[PDB]
Formats: structure tokens, C-alpha cells, sequence
RNA sequence: GUAGGAUAGUGGCCUACCAUGGUGGUGACGGGUGACGGAGAAUUAGGGUUCGAUUCCGGAGAGGGAGCCUGAGAAACGGCUACCACAUCCAAGGAAGGCAGCAGGCGCGCAAAUUACCCAAUCCUGACACGGGGAGGUAGUGACAAUAAAUAACAAUACCGGGAGUCUGGUAAUUGGAAUGAGUACAAUCUAAAUCCCUUAACGAGGAUCCAUUGGAGGGCAAGUCUGGUGCCAGCAGCCGCGGUAAUUCCAGCUCCAAUAGCGUAAUUUAAGUUGUUGCAGUUAAAAAGCUCGUAGUUGGACUUUG
């Protein structure tokens, strides 16, 4: 059982120190591997759209999830960013600056989209929500 | 509305007021004039004037 | 997969303009009617 | 360094932990409509203030009744409640502080007292009168409905001298109408 | 830092000055002088914040530059001059004369004095030792040095100094049974009778002081200042007379005052 | 350790000589830190967890090192000298450079404002009551954050309920007269001078267009088995799931719900007694070392002066 001695302060403190690593949440933050992620600990990130792609929805669903491969400007890493809402892929062109954000599960895949953990927030400095609701238009043409 | 509060000073004579009263409060009562000046211009003149030696400091435009 | 069908349904949906109506009260007044309609006088949006 | 950085400020309310509890929504809306509150924020800050008062009383009650801090701060807390009418002279004990409710604080609002003193036809009518500069507490005009009236000041609530309802000239609506009638 | 600091941030000033925190970013930096910067009251505070004669920092300079203020019988023109405990401040134009004494709450109080009583002050002896040529001398805690002192005077004693003749008129030996005032720490401003002296070799000496109402409090020897021999102080004390009342007692007086006043 | 040297002074601080010591599982030494330390900050039944670049205190640096003069005080950088790294001017022989001060620009980025006014307040400094102060203050930008608080009130009709009847209560872009600040503006006040606020002549509300928004309406979880479109497509969906021709879940209209001048989305606390000292588990769910010995560690019977 637990060590109870009044003089066992060191052992209890050292025991807990070793055992905290067994916790996945603790080890994820204190490992230092977060800085190796594409965002490198950032909430958002800008990137350049390399190409427009579709990803087959995971079973038992059946659909083509519209995504876009994006290369991050600050570190040059390539990621897949999901484009939400209906018909918003038409607002995205290749070699365009897009602001990327997490998908809501802190680096984990969301929904039936396989291996996707990012979504597109802005395109050409304009939020997709504004374009979807016809609030604004992209600055070109 | 209906009430105001302020601070007042009564001096024994105008001569005493001009000695202890700040300049800006004397201009309000009309006991002194206002000399218009630009602090930034004065600073630039100071820096230009210290690159010359002798009586030519003043003549430095 | 094919990307040519993006925006399919949204473009097919016929446009229907919103009907302009008198605005509801704001702030305290809004809570006044909300209070009379639930305590002074089936769910709130039942299809009765 | 900026001197303004040393100015203090704090929060006055906390949002509910459970946002969609049907029982809580029903109870809160009843108080909001009864006292003509603007929104749930006004009710929540009163609850926040009430929690602070009760928390102070609990700490004092946990101490020995002979503790000097218990005696000193306990009397001050009771005196503060009495001065606002929350408690009565017959309830001079910290235990009665723990029995206070939100309704007690809402009844001391200027909006509630204006309506319950006959100056206003409805609780909502009192709200408009206060914000429209028609009420005064003593000599000072008060345009805040949340003003918590004191017992010594409850009897001095009256219409402002500048208001049309307190001896002042009629408002611009009547004056313009009188002008229009004269032109005829 | 590479030398001496010339500024005092307002929040870093001594609390007993009672300076509003939003009044500015700076507080008057006490000048070097007889008293320590943390145990003094600069003339700017006295003239502007305590007596209200000056309304601004500038007006204090005008008053002092006219030679209208004297400290310990000498005119002082330094705005941040460190006036401290037992110092006598005289303003001939207003015919006023004050002595800096701590109130029972530990803050300097400008105790108005009569003309006769403003001709002397009390000083605490720091040490007595031989100077150059074997001439004995003593120095006090207010920066004063007196040569050829009475041989009976020893460290920690109190001497009555005449501001006119600048000579020691009388002195009080530091011993149990005399009335003393606390000049520092938690018990600052309290007056009582020295009841005991506990010495600890190599450490600070503790002194037990009993108030006139029987309340007993301790403190360090460095915070004690003898005021008189026996039980009667040689200087006039404020209304409190060094009697520290409990918050309950103080609240009781306030409640009674409202009923009467 | 001894004797010197040097220093404002103690000291292997340094030199000569001599001795062989010094630290370490009570973690030395080394490594990592997206590490300046503290006062403190967030959240906290209690214990606790996390944070602390930043206005107070202490330290450190002035592109990277090193050296130094002056001086009471500097190994100073809005002082000098050299090297290195960048970079300005030149009549090409030279010369002058240090914004992690204020403002501003470029770059970097998810990420941050005026190349403004003033020494009037706070205080500092000089030979000095007077000069100076991008310290500091004032205004501009400012939905970081925080506080108060509008967007209607009342009456009469019509309509609809409750306690044939009559008192009360609820609806309507109906009909009426009242109230009022947003705004605007004489003025005064405010201020160093302006500006805002406060005060106030006049003016200023009926669809009082002087138009409240942001997210939702299968469950978790407050709110529709409404109508049109789409037909495993398009999309939704934090999780469970919805969509394959009669979709409560997608795209729309209507209605309704929550918060409300705010609200949605993308490290950390709470929930977590899922890190358990308080306070968790280890027969079968993840978990007793194959067995015993054994040092450090941790833990160790009773008894001595009561009445
Ligand atoms: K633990
Ligand atoms: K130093
Ligand atoms: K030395
Ligand atoms: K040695
Ligand atoms: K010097
Ligand atoms: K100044
Ligand atoms: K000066
Ligand atoms: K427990
Ligand atoms: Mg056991
Ligand atoms: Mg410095
Ligand atoms: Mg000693
Ligand atoms: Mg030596
Ligand atoms: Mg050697
Ligand atoms: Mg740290
Ligand atoms: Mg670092
Ligand atoms: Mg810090
Ligand atoms: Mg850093
Ligand atoms: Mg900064
Ligand atoms: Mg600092
Ligand atoms: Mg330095
Ligand atoms: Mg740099
Ligand atoms: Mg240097
Ligand atoms: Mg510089
Ligand atoms: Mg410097
Ligand atoms: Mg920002
Ligand atoms: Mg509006
Ligand atoms: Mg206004
Ligand atoms: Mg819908
Ligand atoms: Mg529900
Ligand atoms: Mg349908
Ligand atoms: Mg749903
Ligand atoms: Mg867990
Ligand atoms: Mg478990
Ligand atoms: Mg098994
Ligand atoms: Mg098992
Ligand atoms: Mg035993």
C-alpha cells in the first residue's frame, strides 16, 4: 500500500513525479513534441493552397469531403485543410493565401473525414463565412 | 444640475498674485499675455545651434 | 474524388426572399412579453 | 510606467454552470419579469453580490464567538444589512444573514421602491421614469434603476424638481403641442 | 545600477506618508540628512499634504525659498529635507511651531507646540567614544555630534538639547521604570513604562513595555526612545498619549460620536 | 596550509612552495527549458493544478566579444579603443555609424496604435525660486479586459382569458395624447491650450426605418414529428449520428429557443477520487518482481511523579 511514514516525504514526492508520465495528457504537454507539429504550438497559421482535393468520407458514411493541401508559410510544412459549408471550395483557388485553424479536437481527426485535423478560416484575407453569406467578396477580378 | 463646486483664491494684492500665481492662471484673468511657441521647433533649434561655436550660434538659421 | 459537384444542392435550391415584418421589442421590453407569454397566458413551437 | 495601470477593476457576475436547465430558466424568467430587469445579467450580479455576503457570514460563524475578528466584522456586516433594510433589528445575528435571498435585494432596488411607493403604475413604468431623470433620492437625481436605497433614504424618494412631474416645466412634447395649438 | 538612485516610485514610498497611489508615478525622494529616508517626513509632504499651505510641488519651493520655514531653529530651503522624530518645525509668519511625533497608529503627527516648549528637543544617544586628541564625544540618532559630553551619559540614553545654546541641558539614563515611546515597527507610536530588558549575547536586545492600561508589548532596543524619567514625559504628547485602542473600542467611539455629533 | 602580490577591502582573487584533498542515490557532474527571480496571476469546499516577457523590488544587456578613459560612483555604450558581423556618405584621398528610449518604417509572423501637444500635475536634475525633462502627463487609434445602462411607457377601443354577470390580466404596422436621450447646437464649464464628460437656450420619435445581433431548434441541451428543394449527391455532425424520392439533423422560408451590445470559432484550470498527501487501483477489467538474501531509505513493544 501507500507509504505513510512522517519521514517519507521524499519518496512520495518522487513517486508521483515518475507516475505523472504515465498520464497521456501530462506527457503530451511536457514531452516537447508539440513544437514539432505543423502549427508549432500556434492557434492559427497562414499557408499557400497547393491543390484542391477531395477525400472519401469514412464508413458508414459515403461522400467526398472537399479539402485543400496547404503549405505553411512559416515552416513550409504541407497539411490537409477541410473546407466547410456547401460550395465554399469554389471560393478557393490554387496558390492562394489561406488562414488555417484546428478542427476542434486539439490535433485529432474529427468526424468521418480521415486524417484531417485542420480547417480553412480565411481565403485571400476574407473569412469563408462572409463569402458563404455573401457579406463580402474576394479581392480580385 | 443645480449645483457646482470649485476652488477659489483671494490674494491681498495683484502684485502678490503675480509672484505666486502660475502663469496660465494669470492669462485667464488677463493679467498676462500668452507667448506662442512650438516646443518641437525649439528642440530642433537647440540641436542645430550646438553644432556651431562662438557668436555664430545665434545666427545659425 | 470528383470536385465538380461542389455547391450542387445550394445552387439548386430556389431563392425565396424573406418577408419583412414588424420588429420585436428589445431588451427589457422583450423580456416583458416573454414573461407574459409563459406565466400570464404543447411546446412553444408546436405545429398545432 | 502609466499611473492608470494601477486603477483596479473587477467582475460583478458569473454565468450559470448549466446553461440549459429548464427549472432554472423558469425561475430566473419569473424574477426578471416580476422586477422588470433588462436581462439575466442584472439577476446574476445580484446573486453574485448575495453570494459574497453569505460567504463572509459563513467564515465568521465558523470562528469562536469570542474571537475579536468575529465580534468586530460580525457587527459591521449586520450594521450594513440593517442600513439597507435587508435585515431587522430583531435579526441581529449572523445566522439570519445566511437566510437572505435574492428577492430581498431586488426589493431594495430604486426601481422596485418607486413602483411600490405609488409613484409608478407598473414596475416597467418605474424603469422608464428613473432613466428619464424624473426621480431623485433626497437632493440628488438618480437615473440608475439598480440604485440600492437605504432605510434612511427611502422616505426621501420624490420626483426631481426639474421634471414635469415635480414642479418643472412641461416636456418638449407638450410644449410643441401647445405651440401648435397657439398657431391655430 | 551603476550608482545612486535619484527617484522614488510612488508605490515604493513609505506607507505612513499616506500618498494616494493614483496621484502620480513618483513620490518625493528624501534628501540625505539627519534622519533615514524611511523614518522621516519631507518638508514637501508637511507643507502640502499635511498643512495645506501649498497646493502644488511648485508652491512648496516658493514657501521654502522665502526662508519662511525653520527646522530645529535653522532655515531649510530643501524641499525633500528629511524632518524626523522630535524635530521642531517653526513658521514665524504663521506663529506656528510643531513637533514631529508618531500618533498611536504609527504615522507622523504635527503636534502644535507653545513658544516656550519649542526651544528644545530630545535626542537618543547612539554611542560615546574618544575622538581625535582623546577628546570624548557622543553622536545621536539625528545626526548630531556633541563634544565633551557628561561622563555619565552612555549609549541609548536620551539628552535634552537646547536649540539656542546647542548644548545638552539634561539627560535621562536608559533604565527600567522610565516612560518610553516606540519609534519603529508594529508598535510604533505607543507609549508605556519600560518594565524589563532581555539581553541576548550576539543578538538584538528585547524590551518589554507596559501601557498605562496594563497592555504589555515587546520590541527591539533600537525602536525605543525614552521620553522622561519615572512616568512623566519631558515633552507634550498628542491626545492619544500613546494609548492604542482596539478596533472594537475605536468603532465604539465612532458610533457614540455620530449619536452626539 | 604558509609567505607574498593585487584589491576599497575578505578570499586560490593571483604567484611560489607544500599537503592530497573537495562533491556525490539526502542525485554530485552532465543534459533539457518555447527558464530572468520575486511581490504576485487564473482557477480553487479543502488540499491542489497551472501561470508569472510586461508598469513594484532585485538582477542582467545595449548587434557579438574584449579593453579602457573620465569620475565619488561606469568595465558606461543617446562615452572612447580594437576585432568581427552588418551598414551610411565620398569629389574614391577619407569620414561617420549602433531605436531591447519616444514616434515611425521594413522584416517576421495568428499576433499588437500617432513620425501628435505640453512641462499645467507627479517628481528628477543643473550655477539654479526662473532652464531642461518622448521620464511623466494630455489627446488620437483602441469590442485586450472591466463598470453602469437605451432600443419604449401609459390610456382608451377591438379581440382573447381568469376570478349570465362584472372586476382584473394578456394581444394588435388600430386610435390617442404624455415622457425621454442618441443626435445637433447658443452658451458656460472643462484644459497648459484644446477635446470628452458634467450642466444647459433652441432643435430632436410612431412601422417611435432612431429597423439587435450572434449562435441554435434528433439526443446530450433550452427550442418544429411546419413548408419547398435535394435524393448516401451536395452537405451536416465536437460525441452518438443524419442524407440511398414522403430528411424533426443537409440547402431555404416560416416559426421557436439561448445569450444579448454582445456572441461564435481555433493553451490552460475545473469537471479528474482519470495522478488519489487529504483521496484511487493491482484474484478475473491496465497492474504483485519466479524465489530468497541484503545496504541506504522508510518504519519500530512496554516501562521512569502520581494523588
Ligand atoms: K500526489
Ligand atoms: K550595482
Ligand atoms: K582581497
Ligand atoms: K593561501
Ligand atoms: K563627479
Ligand atoms: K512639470
Ligand atoms: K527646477
Ligand atoms: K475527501
Ligand atoms: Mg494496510
Ligand atoms: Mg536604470
Ligand atoms: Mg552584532
Ligand atoms: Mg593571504
Ligand atoms: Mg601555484
Ligand atoms: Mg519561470
Ligand atoms: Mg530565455
Ligand atoms: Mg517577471
Ligand atoms: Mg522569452
Ligand atoms: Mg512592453
Ligand atoms: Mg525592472
Ligand atoms: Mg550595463
Ligand atoms: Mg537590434
Ligand atoms: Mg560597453
Ligand atoms: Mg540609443
Ligand atoms: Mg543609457
Ligand atoms: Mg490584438
Ligand atoms: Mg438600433
Ligand atoms: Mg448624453
Ligand atoms: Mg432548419
Ligand atoms: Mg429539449
Ligand atoms: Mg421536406
Ligand atoms: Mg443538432
Ligand atoms: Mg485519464
Ligand atoms: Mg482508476
Ligand atoms: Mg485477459
Ligand atoms: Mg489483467
Ligand atoms: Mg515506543
Amino acid at each position: 500500500g501507500k507509504t505513510r511514514g512522517m519521514g517519507a516525504g521524499r519518496k512520495l514526492k518522487s513517486h508521483r513525479r515518475r507516475q505523472r508520465w504515465a498520464d497521456k495528457s501530462y506527457k503530451k504537454s511536457h514531452l516537447g513534441n508539440e513544437w514539432k507539429k505543423p502549427f508549432a504550438g500556434s492557434s492559427h497559421a497562414k499557408g499557400i493552397v497547393l491543390e484542391k482535393i477531395g477525400i472519401e468520407a469514412k464508413q458508414p458514411n459515403s461522400a467526398i469531403r472537399k479539402c485543400a493541401r496547404v503549405q505553411l508559410i512559416k515552416n513550409g510544412k504541407k497539411i490537409a485543410a477541410f473546407v466547410p459549408n456547401d460550395g465554399c471550395l469554389n471560393y478557393i483557388e490554387e496558390n492562394d493565401e489561406v488562414l488555417i485553424a484546428g478542427f476542434g479536437r486539439k490535433g485529432h481527426a474529427v468526424g468521418d473525414i480521415p486524417g484531417v485535423r485542420f480547417k480553412v478560416v480565411k481565403v485571400s484575407g476574407v473569412s469563408l463565412l462572409a463569402l458563404f453569406k455573401e457579406k463580402k467578396e474576394k479581392p480580385r477580378s | 444640475g443645480g449645483k457646482s463646486t470649485g476652488f477659489g483664491l483671494i490674494y491681498d494684492s495683484v502684485e502678490n498674485a503675480k509672484k505666486y500665481e502660475p502663469k496660465y492662471r494669470l492669462i485667464r484673468n488677463g493679467l498676462d499675455t500668452k507667448v506662442e511657441k512650438s516646443r518641437k521647433q525649439m528642440k530642433e533649434r537647440k540641436n542645430r545651434a550646438k553644432k556651431v561655436r562662438g557668436v555664430k550660434k545665434t545666427k545659425a538659421g | 474524388g470528383s470536385l465538380a459537384r461542389a455547391g450542387k444542392v445550394r445552387g439548386q435550391t430556389p431563392k425565396v426572399a424573406k418577408q419583412d415584418k414588424k420588429k420585436k421589442p428589445r431588451g427589457r421590453a422583450h423580456k416583458r412579453m416573454q414573461y407574459n407569454r409563459r406565466f400570464v397566458t404543447r411546446g412553444p413551437n408546436s405545429s398545432e | 510606467v502609466h499611473v492608470s495601470f494601477y486603477r483596479n477593476y473587477g467582475k460583478t457576475f458569473k454565468k450559470p454552470r448549466r446553461p440549459y436547465e429548464k427549472e432554472r430558466l423558469d425561475a430566473e424568467l419569473k424574477l426578471v419579469g416580476e422586477y422588470g430587469l433588462r436581462c439575466k445579467r442584472e439577476l446574476w450580479r445580484v446573486q453574485y453580490a448575495l453570494s459574497r455576503i453569505r460567504n463572509a457570514a459563513r467564515m465568521l460563524l465558523t470562528l469562536d464567538e469570542k474571537d475579536p475578528r468575529r465580534i468586530f466584522e460580525g457587527e459591521a456586516l449586520l450594521r450594513r444589512m440593517n442600513r439597507y433594510g435587508l435585515l431587522d433589528e430583531s435579526q441581529n445575528k449572523l445566522d439570519y444573514v445566511l437566510a437572505l435571498t435574492v428577492e430581498n435585494f431586488l426589493e431594495r432596488r430604486l426601481q422596485t421602491l418607486v413602483f411600490k411607493t405609488g409613484m409608478a403604475k407598473s414596475i416597467h413604468h418605474a424603469r422608464v421614469l428613473i432613466r428619464q431623470r424624473h426621480i431623485r433620492v433626497g437632493r440628488q437625481v438618480v437615473n440608475v434603476a439598480s440604485f440600492m436605497v437605504r432605510v434612511d433614504s427611502q422616505k426621501h424618494i420624490d420626483f426631481s424638481l426639474t421634471s414635469p412631474f415635480g414642479g418643472g416645466r412641461p416636456g418638449r412634447v407638450k410644449r410643441k403641442n401647445q405651440k401648435s395649438a397657439a398657431k391655430k | 545600477a551603476r550608482g545612486l538612485k535619484k527617484h522614488l516610485k510612488r508605490l515604493n514610498a513609505p506607507k505612513h506618508w499616506m500618498l494616494d497611489k493614483l496621484g502620480g508615478a513618483f513620490a518625493p525622494k528624501p534628501s540625505s540628512g539627519p534622519h533615514k529616508s524611511r523614518e522621516c517626513l519631507p518638508l514637501v509632504i508637511i507643507l502640502r499634504n499635511r498643512l495645506k499651505y501649498a497646493l502644488t510641488y511648485r508652491e512648496v519651493i516658493s514657501i521654502l525659498m522665502q526662508r519662511q520655514v525653520m527646522v530645529d531653529g535653522k532655515v531649510r530651503t530643501d524641499k525633500t529635507y528629511p524632518a524626523g522624530f522630535m524635530d521642531v518645525v517653526t513658521i514665524p509668519k504663521t506663529n506656528e511651531s510643531f513637533r514631529l511625533l508618531y500618533d498611536t497608529k504609527g504615522r507622523f503627527r504635527l503636534h502644535s507646540l507653545r513658544d516656550e516648549e519649542a526651544k528644545f528637543k530630545l535626542c537618543k544617544v547612539r554611542s560615546v567614544q574618544f575622538g581625535q586628541k582623546g577628546i570624548p564625544y557622543l553622536n545621536t540618532y539625528d545626526g548630531r555630534t556633541i563634544r565633551y559630553p557628561d561622563p555619565l551619559i552612555k549609549a541609548n540614553d536620551t539628552i535634552k538639547l537646547d536649540l539656542d545654546s546647542n548644548k545638552i541641558v539634561d539627560f535621562i539614563k536608559f533604565d527600567v521604570g522610565n516612560v518610553v515611546m516606540v519609534t519603529g515597527g508594529r508598535n510604533r507610536g505607543r507609549v508605556g513604562i519600560l518594565k524589563n530588558r532581555e539581553k541576548h549575547k550576539g543578538s538584538f536586545e528585547t524590551v518589554h513595555i507596559q501601557d498605562s492600561q496594563g497592555h504589555e508589548f515587546a520590541t527591539r532596543l533600537g525602536n525605543v526612545f525614552t521620553l522622561g524619567k519615572g512616568s512623566k514625559p519631558w515633552v507634550s504628547l498628542p491626545k492619544g498619549k500613546g494609548i492604542k485602542l482596539s478596533i472594537i473600542e475605536e468603532a465604539r467611539k465612532r458610533m457614540a460620536a455620530q449619536s452626539a455629533t
